[PDB]
């Protein structure tokens, strides 16, 4: 182990991306009504964690336990 | 530099390094591909204690995107309002006059431009 | 299945305040 850190409808939209060892999450939040399809809009995301974590993504897997929509930069 | 620790061409920091032959490892030398600056990868060969070994640490600085909390000693002192002087704010240095101000500022920023 | 993503993703370049101006950045956008 390297790295640890712990700390103590609806629409949530995260941006992940990495550089310089650095991965850089956005976040933000908006309320819709409708959960079949991605509404139309404009939401503007603030900057919530930076990690110094050293390696390369380049594969994800979604965690869960009711839709989910994944885009690239 | 390129299979074991690549600096970026941005870096702003500082470098220092020293002797330790009389206190007294494994490096990788096959890897598919350069790394990207900052990276980690944990093919390999051993040194053996070509000349005396070297301690490095490598200072990297953080500027100023979030509040500030590492610099050193300096005596804060009274602001002086609606007056010509010399400011330093943050290691952010400046002449002018300084004013209340009726912008805000959303928690993450520091300083506007 | 595959949809559209219309005006949608934009998040704050840099941690400085900016009002009443029109800015022209360059970065990793959707
Ligand atoms: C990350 O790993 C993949 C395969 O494991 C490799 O192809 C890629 O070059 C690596 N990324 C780097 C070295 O930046």
């Amino acid at each position: 182990c390297t790295f640890e850190y712990i700390s103590d409808k609806h629409l949530r939209e995260f941006v992940f991306k990495n550089k310089d060892g650095f991965l850089y999450v956005y976040k933000g939040y908006q309320p819709i009504d409708v959960v079949r399809d991605l509404p139309s809009g404009f939401n503007t995301l603030k900057p919530i964690f930076k990690l110094p974590l050293g390696i390369n993504i380049t594969n994800f897997r979604a965690i869960l336990t009711a839709a989910y929509f994944v885009g690239y930069l | 530099a390129d299979y074991n620790y690549k600096l970026p061409d941005d870096f702003m920091g500082c470098v220092l390094a020293w002797n330790t032959r009389n206190i007294d490892y494994k490096y990788r030398y096959l890897r598919h591909g350069k790394l990207r600056p900052f990276e980690r990868d944990i093919p390999l060969n051993d040194y053996g204690f070509g000349y005396q070994p070297y301690r490095v640490v490598v200072l990297s600085f953080e500027l100023l995107n979030a509040p500030a909390t590492v610099c050193g000693p300096k005596l804060s002192t009274d602001l002086i309002k609606n007056q010509c002087v010399n400011f330093n704010f943050n290691g952010l240095t400046g002449t002018g006059v300084l004013t209340p101000s009726s912008k805000r500022f959303q928690p993450f920023q520091q300083f506007g431009r | 299945t595959q949809h559209t993503s219309s005006m949608r993703g934009v998040y704050y370049p840099d941690e400085i305040f900016r009002s009443d101006t029109l800015y022209l950045t360059q970065d990793l956008f959707l």
